């Protein structure tokens, strides 16, 4: 009863203070994931955000792929590539066997539009076994649902062959119906060290 | 190296300067 | 009543982990919001922030208007203005019609002095149609309460033709006895978008 | 005659030496004036910057605030700021009753494009007790006159209580037509000291 | 026992929304806290260096010792010191009798290796009249857990004489195996203001 | 990298 | 002569 | 009478007042003109003005070709080319047909020497299409009169076809018997844009 | 008389344009001269000049004595040494048979305090063969007059044998009242090249 | 831009530096 | 004899070893001895610059008027002024009255061109009450002994009234034929303080 | 750009 | 006699280039000695050394504990801790059996003012096993004489069990008489390595 | 007697002060000698000198090949090359013929480790007629005895034809035993100026 | 130009950085 009920809360919350997933994340950048830039679609360059000093003008603010692997998702914490569709490459902070992946944004009751047309739809996820490799192999196609939870996790591909990856690939094919950019908060990918 | 030394330039200017949205940032 | 319980836990962490509101903040910077700062009161210098560079300390800043519409809100991660009296101006990131407004200061629990003496007590909230407009209409008169929750929401005035606005000045004519200066933690501005 | 009009020579040449108007400009830089651009409003933007750092443009400004206390008014030695509205802070070089102001801008015969229409047209002057008080006391509205003379004074209100100054606000309520910014020339107080 | 159920899930999230203590932590920065780091042992050198400036590598580092009194324990965000012995010195937001002391380190579910090894495990708290005092007074003898929680709390001895401390010095004598550093998440001091 | 960006755009007069 | 040095090596965690 | 004589000491004043010809200059940097360095001829360089810090030699001081577009004519405000022919190439701040030229050189009266043989002689004026064109329209020929006015203006010549210009070149042929440099003060440029 | 008159005008602004004297000044900066720093009195320093870079501001600095020979003259654009008494050692830009020198100070009617107390008073004038010649050849004993125009010129003595000089010693013995500081504006020599 | 580098730097430096004509300069 | 010989050996070595002299040297900078830089003369400007900045060659000097009171006197390390006449301004570490002075050069035997010509010759010392006073008091005028030691020790002038000084002025009215330069090795002040 | 210039002329001495 | 006498002083002098004792110094920084700051007393802050680059002065700075095991000895070139008490840790260059330590400060006749009262005067020696205990082995009691001479040498306790040290600690008990600070010049430790 | 041994004294220590040789340096940095880094043996680089700023790692130190033309020769001020053979090269102050070389090292009773055997043992001196020729004039073949003096002198071959050079290679063909490095303290180039 | 830049910063920094030897230096 009481006792039952302060054990379930104590466990949710448990479960919450552990990156909300109680899983490793090897892309998370402060345990030693990094992004490959030059391997990345192009930034939404905006000049609406615009940074002055004693009133002077000084440059114009976009965030930077890095905020993908960085657990802040307030809204507006996210990385916002031109256009529909995309690219983003990541280097693991292990090699692993990948297991899952994970994606969130922003709930729509947070938006300030209503909507979160600018969240991924169609994305899958490959491993490369190197960072000049164009080819990876397919760890899994899948589709990230507007009307689902804002975080959202999706198993990777059983192989018969367990080939370990320390360079993942999100390719993102299709976004929520923003015309200008697509917007992603965070990205994590979990699996098994070798 | 170049979006790291921004970065580090970015870190150093962030809490002085004022930020003015002319219009919405991606969301 | 398990399976009950259980939903009443994933509620309250749903809502926690959405702002603790599950409303949009139309204030919040990073979604869009923005400070006039040449519309603001003076900023008290307490010299109380250290800058590093790769681990170098260099010197001691004072905190910006700025932080009013950002998130963290641990003890000193608020904006302190001369005085008891202030006013804080900010650009909404949309035209809205305005419900509620939200102030929050840290607990007595959590305040090294026993007492949230710099807290704000007595404030309006005003609407504005442009920037350059020194009289605006009357959003609403309330008091931070200090013996009330750390987050304390606002109701705004109805008005039976509700215009709309995108600025808000909020004044700060008292605070909780601290002569020195009064700091403000985070101020939340909720409502409908046209 | 012609001693009457060597004399009369001279007393131009006289009065056109001492800075034209034979009048202590308080707010002068050189004697003593200064720019509160915290409180002015944002210069304006220009299309291209001027500096690059690490890949990201700076720097995307003409002139600074100052040079509307310098008395170099030789074309583009102008501070711009965004649209047709806008305001200017100005801390005096010693507390002073205000007599009058001056307000400059270069001939249509020295404009590249033939006319002024980024010239300020209604605007009014404040007395401020401090740079941070909300609503300052109204010491004047006028018109600079486009068909008028390059170098224009205005009469400031007379008030029965002589109360001093040493902080004036300039409020540029319209420009003469250019709808992208508007050039402040020179900016001159003249008055009485304490 | 709705109710009931609903006021024990609003006191937990209450509790973890007030830094998971309900308590002040006299060495949090923001709030006050500040890193000796004269008198702390050396940081851990990473085998790659950060720069390069003319020909020479330098920063061989990853974090700096104010991480620990940041509230951010997400993996990675911890100080680092060589060997499985070290000491850091913090002085106070004010002077206090010290009552217990709060020590966290990352769970063994986010650890990428699997293991918390490098977590602290035998350490002591003294605290210092100035901070160039040789030997500090006792405060506790501890060992954190590494089969218990995340967070840990740990009751300070008590004194018949009721002196204040202003400075503390946590000593690490031993972590949990890892041959190479020791790394602090974050620590925390509780006690009564004089 | 330092540079100086040429202004081809004239300046507000 | 300035440059940023990749880190392949993981950070202590 | 007096009235008339006022007037006309008014008149002159005044068109004295605007850049001493009541004319737009088109080079001048201040509103648009820039000095295409890297088309200019060698500045002369000599070791006699040295800058110096504390008494440390610091650097030899010469003056770049900006100058010749600067108004400032005081003895020494000029470029210094080397030899006594020589060319500079301005680009000005709108597209034009060019219709006049002005040279300014400082009165013998002002000069140390007793004597302007470092002023310019000989020169042409041509319209440039392109920055990386070599030949240009002949827009003029002229002298520099070392017994005339300070100030003097050349007439463009008339073309059937009004071709408009934003780089000209000005190639001086010959100077007034320096065997060392040839100095320009100011050349100005005049028009009417696009 | 039009024709006259006009005449008249037109000798009247050629004059003023020549450095309103229409003589060399053998000690102007940019003509030549220069500060002998070393042999200079102390400097007061008011730090009332203000340094920007893009328009941000850097630094309060005082005035050096160059400014004594640089020919800008509105308020503040003056050298400030301490007290009532003062040197300066100028190196003219030719060796000359000194005829003249001349002083200047801002009026009354621009000065905010009503007063030019700061102003130099009695003042005498020396010839020096060498940089390092103690003694010199008085050149003349002379006051600048509070109640005279802004520019005063005062002639040098005549000697029977004119011993030509290239290097001058201005000896300021006292000022117009200012306890703190004396202020000079610019100060020229005249005279004829040998 | 090297130019415009190196007039920034002077304007910097100008006031704060000596000037010495070890020569007369070109007039 | 054995040991008065090795009496004599120790005492040759105890005062070798006590700066060579046995005597405070006031003068000395780790001491608190200082150069006023701005009151000594030019430093030699060296044919090439050491650094280049955005094209243009900086720092046309070899060592600093400091090395001037600083112990270390192989060749080159001494402080060069153009010509062989010039003045160098210490203050000294207290207020003494000055009983000698020390000037050091290296000896023939250690110059790569066989000859000292470059060592001052002429020289004298006067005393100072303030720095910026014109005319010292002469402690006294010497000549440094080509033919003699490289250490030379100079006798101040007896004075009847016994004024202190802490700033002395060194004269250089002649060096040993070098017609370039004048570099000096060491300069040393010895006396009695208050 | 930032260069160090080589001197082949010897120091003062 | 004279074949002995030249051995005798080329014994003294080989002696005194050997470091003036012909023993090794383990403590030296050079060869290998490191002082472990974290366990240094506070330095006192004098700000007598001045930092330059290029001849250009830039800021003063106080002396690090670093000096201490540096050879140069001239005044001024010694560590001041704050006060008459403080203490100093020295990790050697070699693990030894420690047989003397030496002592250096500058003698009576080379001190500004007259006396060495901020000399060390009584203080002790400890060998330490690790850098991290507190209570070390007494390797002696001693007293740095006034009187005595400048380099002053000390005998460490025989102990039958002579166990090694690579770190040892100095305490400087008092000073002679200097309220302000204590200023200590050289340290030195010999023995025999293991 | 008396007056000999006093002689005998008076020149030993004058030969000493006289960089213990009496003989001019060519290779001397301070007096203008150079090391061409380029033409040197590769640094012997270990990462055992860690510099720290506020207990952040910051650089490895190691010695540059310049400290070989530097005085100083306390233990460690030596440039270590990596190996047991190597070469510098040397551009002396001026064009000389070579007359001898010098050589120095540290004794071993000053040396921690009981043993010089990381001192240049067999090497040989040629002379270069420009920095770009790898085959130099073979000036002599010597071997640095480690039973011999600290500081051994060694004849230039004598040749026929006396050529002068201004670059000369010190090739050190091997060490006393040290299996890792090479260490060299000091080398002096002697002769005669052209 | 590289190693005298580089010693100019040495210099700069030399007296405020702490000097560690984790093991014997070359002797
Ligand atoms: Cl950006
Ligand atoms: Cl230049
Ligand atoms: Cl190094
Ligand atoms: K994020
Ligand atoms: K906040
Ligand atoms: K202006
Ligand atoms: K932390
Ligand atoms: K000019
Ligand atoms: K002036
Ligand atoms: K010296
Ligand atoms: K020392
Ligand atoms: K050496």
């Amino acid at each position: 009863t009481e006792a039952q009920a302060r054990a379930i809360v104590n466990s949710a919350l448990k479960l919450y203070s552990q990156d909300k997933t109680g899983m490793v994340d090897f892309a998370l950048e402060s345990g030693g994931g990094s992004i490959l830039s030059t391997r990345c679609s192009e930034t939404y360059e905006t000049k609406t955000a615009l940074m002055s000093l004693f009133g002077i003008p000084l440059w114009y603010f976009s965030q930077s792929p890095r905020v993908v692997i960085q657990p802040d998702i307030y809204p507006g914490n996210c990385w916002a590539f031109k256009g529909s569709q995309g690219y983003l490459v990541v280097r693991l902070s292990m090699m692993i066997h990948p297991a899952a992946f994970t994606l969130e944004h922003i709930p729509k009751t947070l938006s300030p539009t209503g909507n979160i047309s600018s969240a991924p739809k169609d994305f899958a996820v490959y491993g490369l076994e190197n960072e000049y490799q164009e080819e990876g192999q397919l760890l899994g196609q899948f589709t990230y649902d507007q009307d689902g939870e804002s975080l959202q996790m999706f198993q990777a591909l059983k192989r018969p062959d367990d080939t370990a990856f320390q360079i993942v690939e999100l390719r993102i094919f299709s976004n929520w119906g923003h015309p200008e950019y697509t917007c992603l908060y965070r990205f994590r990918v979990h699996g098994e060290p070798v | 190296s170049m979006e790291d030394s921004w970065t580090s330039l970015e870190h150093i200017l962030w809490p002085f300067t004022r930020l003015r949205h002319n219009g919405p940032p991606p969301v």
